[PDB]
């Protein structure tokens, strides 16, 4: 139990080590999502117009010259932005929600680097109060304006879905989804039972789904079809068979 | 002073815990001293402008508020500095090394003038001699 | 397994008129225990969700008073049959 | 307040109102109880309206190394006159900065507007830095003025030197697109040609034929660019202005050595036909890669007059005749069939940097060169020729110290840029026939962090010293403690290391060699060790040279680079002694090199010791032909040589 | 940890409700060894919130260990009723409610959580027994 044992002066660490060494049904699903990631389907950087194409001296070069003849910028300001360097961007947060939908951090960090994307660097390079930031996060992404893959993503380092990049779900990817949205929700609930978090932090309360969805139903939604039907991925058998296997319904 | 601080010398005060604690009531002196008169800023101040109000928010402390102030302009680069600051170090070299890459290319001169400040504020470097002298 | 949402509205709107059948029914069938224990803990997963129904229209919002008015007096009535 | 003080002063600065500012800012100043920043709109104003001088004085005893006040009390002075005390100031001027080829442009055009006076302090500057158009217009203004004040020899000299000088200055760096700026400057260095060479038909006494000739090639080069630049400012690096570039590198490349060996340096000649004949190799290498082409050029593209007329026109939109003030009496005949060599190459490459000391756009262009014919630049050479005396080493590699400047490193950085630049370039839409694009046309190679340490190097070499810079990129360069940089760039630097030591015959070198080899490979190891479908290191920021889908050794190659590892820690143990448990080790590499190594081992050990040890021998030999068989030229001496001896001190042993 | 129970002292103080107050004292009392100071600053955190899984099985076996099966019955109801994380409660209740008809419904529950349950079929054979 060392690392399930903590003080009060223990930093949100080692609180978090006392929760991955205590949960087993949810350390469980963190291995079940690291799955998800492990079977990654990735577009390439050097042979895709991901960055291939989108590999500029520096992002909205193109709007820039137009200027002259952060994500606040057009936050801030609507109407200036520019098509090419939107369609550049469109291509680039493609890029983006699929190498980290499929778990590459570092390698999706190297891409915003090489390309040096000011938003992308600084939205995504926190090592880890904290719940105020997630929950900053989770409100800029409600915040509309900004791309479809970029919002999903961004919801979903926050622990809420979009549907825009979340529109391209599979069986396994929603199922990532579904089961780090239980995961997440049960890790703020650990905290607030462990109260080292601060007060202040959870700024909207409600507007974070702080509750949990148990197993079954995480695979219930997951199963259950936009459609009001049966997933034609969950009727076939193999995708079945690992699933009973892993649900540990299995005999 | 060195007064009772909530029992800070528990059991073995380990240098560096009793310094970090002395720095935090210290800077919670700096946010109790400058509060008036930041308040009288926020009063004064109509629309909200991020070259200004940005600032004035910043050096007062209380990024709660700021992030409220915040909702016009969607950013929150900073909220994920601030309130976590786990790579802090890493984090704003890489910021200051985009910044002036950006600087490198002979653009950002049509974005508002002392945005750029408010970004100096957050990097680090205290005075910025640009290419056109300033 | 299928219906979106179907947990949700559904359940409430079910359990609504499934209780007030029960406890009429029960009442003058001799009130038996068992059926009352399964009323009891209906009733309370029934507040619990009164809470959580979401306003999009007035109308939505009437129908939720309406709810929860009645099943707070079910409930008081419960607890009367039950405890004392 | 200050900032009521410089707000007004400013604001009529922006409004015009200097006498205003100079009012209000004076007083202000006059006043002092906290103000300085009054005096320089002050002096402006006064420069504005005998009087000025005073706060240019002001301006100068507070800092007489200050060029804008400067200028403006020369000028004012000059008016309390005109080319007198301009030409006095600019000479006080020169003195207290002579180097400035600004300055000496200033005394010279003062001078000349004392004329051999400005002939001297302008030709100085001019051969100073040949990087300027407006010292040599101002020289050929001084010319003509020299020569209509007067309405030989040394002109003569001179003019093809000043005249390639602007020519190659507004080509080059004006970035002119191929338009009148570069033709024209051409154009009049063809008429210094065509009138040198009929009016003075120079002897083998004098150096006027000589330095004629030095500028024939220089001329012919430059001829061959602009074709090149004419292709690259119209469209894109043309198919029908390429053979046309080899015929003018051909017709420079194949002037004749000059070289007189007896004040008067025919050293400027040797060294410029130096600089010559090294581009003119490059670039007769890389713009026909493919035979059957120079001789197709001599055959074809050259004839009595349909070559000169398809070279003339081109160059000359339709300004010079044929037979009047052209190319026409030139002769080009003369030349046959002789490529530059590797070693020749190698000369002329020493000899061209000469003046290109330290240069990272220089240094990227040659390695580059020699990366694109496919061997590694002869480096050590000119490391040890530019920086003379810097150890190949240093005492720890275990700790990040800036003061330690290596020269091993410093291939090691420079075998990184030229990785990475050929593959940005490669990238940055080369997927043209030139590769290149010869050093004054192409545009940039380097990028700003490598600028940023290669200067910053510099200073450290060959001097409020800043040298984070150093630290920093010594940590990313010695593979160590938190680095950016991936496997692929200290692979590729073991790999020219490994090549370029091993083929080393010094003892301590070699040592010192294959050490850092093993240096790179034991610290490569640990990284590709985490590839497990998990990243390889923390990339916040691209730290000099970020690539990907090149970068990422995938999964497979591990096997043979533990391998070629082992052989590189058992090679640094058998240049050092324990020749044994080299014999061990290298029976855990299952390749050729094993059986090459224990081969050599065990002749070297026993060739006078025992017998029935070569058996061994016959049977590493058999193994080595049973692998040759497939075609394994994987070892570095083939073995066209390395069986047949063998095989028969085996057959001698049998 | 003294000064740890000072910052919860003065977070119990100012927000005198102090449920995660409670939660977290009363579990440094359980960590160190005050039971029962801990048992009662644990039904102080209960009466401010009804959340509390710790809370939950310290007060339950407290009850349940000195005898009261009635409280026992009390906090398992409690906390299981209000089901925002607990899942072993209504096994207590079961037992409880064999320890004084109704235990038929939470024998065929936990019959229908933990099939392989020769104890829960005992349970359930027990409330059915001649």
């Amino acid at each position: 139990n060392m690392f399930e044992i903590a003080a009060p002066n223990a930093s949100e660490k080692t609180i978090v080590d006392k929760l991955f060494q205590r949960d087993t049904l949810v350390r469980q699903s963190q291995l079940v999502v690291d799955w998800l990631e492990s079977i990654a389907k990735d577009e390439v950087g050097d042979f895709s117009d991901n960055i291939e194409y989108y590999a500029k001296s520096v992002y909205w070069e193109n709007t820039l010259h137009t200027l002259k003849q952060d994500p606040d910028a057009p936050i801030r300001q609507k109407l200036p932005l520019d098509d090419l360097d939107r369609e550049d961007d469109i291509r680039l947060l493609k890029y983006l929600f699929t190498l980290i939908r499929a778990g590459m951090t570092d390698e999706a960090q190297r891409l915003c680097k090489r390309c040096g994307q000011a938003w992308r660097a600084a939205t995504l390079e926190g090592w880890k109060y904290r719940c105020v930031w997630k929950t900053c996060c989770w409100r800029m992404a409600e915040d509309e304006q900004f791309n479809k893959y970029e919002r999903a993503i961004y919801a979903t380092l926050s622990g809420n879905l979009k549907q825009l990049l979340p529109v391209c779900e599979s069986w396994e990817d929603t199922v990532w989804a579904h089961f780090k949205v239980m995961v997440d929700s049960l890790v703020e609930q650990e905290i607030r039972a462990s109260i080292i978090s601060f007060n202040e932090a959870n700024e909207l309360p409600r507007e974070y789904l702080e509750a949990n969805w148990t197993l079954d139903s995480v695979f219930e939604e997951l199963q259950a079809t936009d459609k009001k039907r049966v997933l034609e991925e969950n009727r076939e058998h193999y995708h079945i068979i690992q699933k009973f296997v892993i649900l540990a319904d299995v005999d | 002073g060195q007064l009772k601080e909530l029992e800070a010398s528990l059991d073995e005060p380990n240098e560096y815990v009793r310094n970090l604690e002395r720095r935090k009531a210290f800077s919670h002196w700096l946010a109790h001293t400058a509060e008036e008169r930041i308040e009288e800023e926020v009063s004064l101040y109509g629309p909200e402008r991020h070259v200004e109000a940005v600032f004035s928010f910043l050096t007062g402390g209380r990024i709660s508020d700021a992030c409220r102030l915040a909702q016009k302009s969607g950013d929150h680069r900073l909220s994920l500095l601030l309130s976590q600051m786990v790579g802090s170090q890493e984090m704003r070299e890489l910021i200051s090394l985009q910044l002036v890459d950006w600087n490198k290319l002979q653009v950002d001169h049509y974005i508002q003038e002392e945005r750029l400040r408010v970004f100096c504020l957050l990097s680090g470097t205290p005075v910025w001699r640009s290419s056109d002298n300033r | 397994k299928h219906i979106q949402d179907w947990e949700t509205a559904g359940k409430v709107y079910l359990d609504y008129i499934r209780v007030i059948d029960m406890l009429n029914l029960i009442q003058q069938d001799e009130s038996s225990g068992c059926e009352l224990e399964k009323l009891h803990t209906k009733v309370m997963s029934l507040c619990k969700w009164v809470e959580l129904i979401h306003c999009y229209t007035a109308k939505d919002r009437l129908a939720q008073s309406e709810m929860a008015k009645r099943v707070a007096n079910i409930l008081r009535v419960v607890l009367s049959l039950q405890q004392p | 307040d200050p900032k009521a003080h410089r707000f007004l002063g400013q604001l009529f600065e922006i409004e015009g109102n200097v006498e205003k500012a100079v009012g209000c800012y004076k007083r202000s100043l006059e006043l002092n109880p906290t103000q300085k920043d009054l005096t320089l709109r002050i002096a402006e104003l006064i420069c504005t309206l005998g009087r000025a001088e005073y706060w240019v004085e002001r301006a100068s005893k507070l800092f007489p190394g200050s060029p804008e006040i400067y200028r403006l009390k020369e000028q004012l002075l000059s008016s309390q006159a005109g080319w007198n005390q301009l030409f006095d100031l600019i000479q006080a001027e020169l003195f207290a900065r002579p180097n400035d080829v600004y300055v000496n442009l200033k005394l010279v055009d003062l001078f000349l507007s004392r004329l051999e006076e400005a002939v001297l302090h302008c030709l100085k500057p001019e051969r100073r830095a040949l990087r300027t158009d407006i010292e040599w217009c101002s020289c050929v203004v001084r010319v003509f003025k020299e020569y209509l004040a007067s309405k030989n020899t040394n002109m003569r000299m001179i003019t093809k030197e000043l005249l390639l000088a602007q020519c190659d200055v507004v080509f080059l760096t004006l970035s002119k697109k191929d338009v009148q700026k570069s033709k024209e400057a051409l154009e009049r260095f063809d008429q210094a040609l065509l009138s040198v060479k009929q009016s003075v038909s120079g002897t083998d006494a004098s150096d006027l034929s000589v330095t004629f000739y030095e500028m024939r090639g220089h001329y012919y080069m430059h001829a061959g660019t602009l074709l090149l630049k004419m292709a690259q400012s119209c469209e894109v690096q043309w198919k029908a202005l390429i053979e046309p570039a080899a015929l003018c590198y051909l017709l420079a490349y194949q002037v004749p050595k000059p070289k007189s060996k007896p004040d008067n340096g025919q050293g400027f000649l040797e060294e410029l036909a130096f600089d010559r004949q090294s581009k003119s190799g490059h670039l007769l290498l890389t713009l026909s890669h493919g035979k059957q082409n120079f001789i197709s050029e001599i055959i074809e593209t050259f004839a009595n007059q349909c070559g000169q007329s398809i070279l003339l026109k081109f160059l000359f939109e339709d300004n010079l005749s044929m037979q009047d003030s052209f190319m026409g009496s030139d002769d080009i005949s003369y030349v046959e069939n002789r490529v530059p060599d590797l070693s020749e190459l190698s000369q002329h490459d020493n000899g061209s940097l000469r003046i290109h000391n330290g240069d990272l756009q220089h240094l990227t262009w040659l390695g580059l060169q020699w990366h694109f014919l496919s061997t590694l630049p002869p480096l050590r050479k000119w490391l040890k020729q530019i920086f003379p005396r810097v150890p190949q080493e240093t005492s720890r590699l275990e700790s990040n110290i800036p003061e330690s400047i290596c020269l091993l490193d410093l291939e090691v950085f420079l075998l990184a840029v030229v990785q990475t630049s050929y593959l940005q370039l490669q990238d940055n839409n080369t997927t043209n026939r030139p590769r290149c694009l010869p050093l004054p046309i192409c545009k940039q190679l380097f990028t700003d962090r490598q600028r940023s340490w290669w200067d910053a190097v510099y200073s450290l070499i060959t001097k409020a010293k800043l040298r984070s810079v150093i630290q920093h990129d010594l940590t990313t360069l010695r593979a160590q403690e938190k680095h950016g940089l991936q496997p692929a760039v200290l692979v590729n630097w073991a790999r020219g290391l490994h090549k370029t030591g091993y083929s080393l015959n010094s003892f301590y070198d070699q040592k010192e060699y294959m050490g850092r080899c093993v240096h790179y490979w034991k610290k490569l190891l640990p990284l590709l060790d985490l590839v497990k479908q998990k990243k390889s290191i923390p990339e916040p920021v691209d730290p000099l040279f970020k690539h990907f889908h090149n970068k990422d050794i995938k999964v497979s190659e591990v096997k043979d680079l533990e391998d070629e590892a082992c052989i590189a820690f058992a090679t640094l143990d058998l240049v050092d002694g324990k020749t044994e448990d080299a014999i061990i080790a290298f029976e855990s590499v299952k390749n050729v090199v094993a059986y090459w190594n224990l081969a050599l081992i065990y002749q070297r050990k026993a060739e006078e010791i025992e017998n029935d040890c070569l058996p061994a021998e016959e049977q590493e030999e058999f193994q080595e032909c049973l692998l040759k068989c497939k075609g394994f030229l994987k070892m570095i001496c083939d073995e066209y040589s390395a069986y047949p001896s063998i095989a028969t001190s085996l057959p001698v042993p049998v | 940890i003294q000064r740890y129970v000072e910052n919860a002292q003065n977070s119990a103080s100012s927000p005198r409700e102090k449920s995660m107050k409670g939660f977290l004292f009363a579990r440094l009392y359980y960590e160190a060894k005050e039971y029962e100071l801990a048992k009662r600053s644990v039904s102080s955190y209960i009466s401010v919130q009804e959340r509390d899984p710790k809370a939950h099985r310290f007060l339950g076996q407290l009850f349940e260990i000195e005898g009261n099966v009635e409280k026992a019955v009390g906090c398992y109801k409690r906390s299981l009723e209000l089901n925002p994380t607990q899942k072993d409660l209504t096994l207590r209740i079961a037992e409880l409610i064999c320890t004084l008809g109704r235990a038929e419904y939470w024998v065929e529950r936990a019959s229908k959580l933990f099939p392989g349950s020769p104890e829960i079929y005992r349970l359930k054979e027990q409330l059915l027994s001649g």
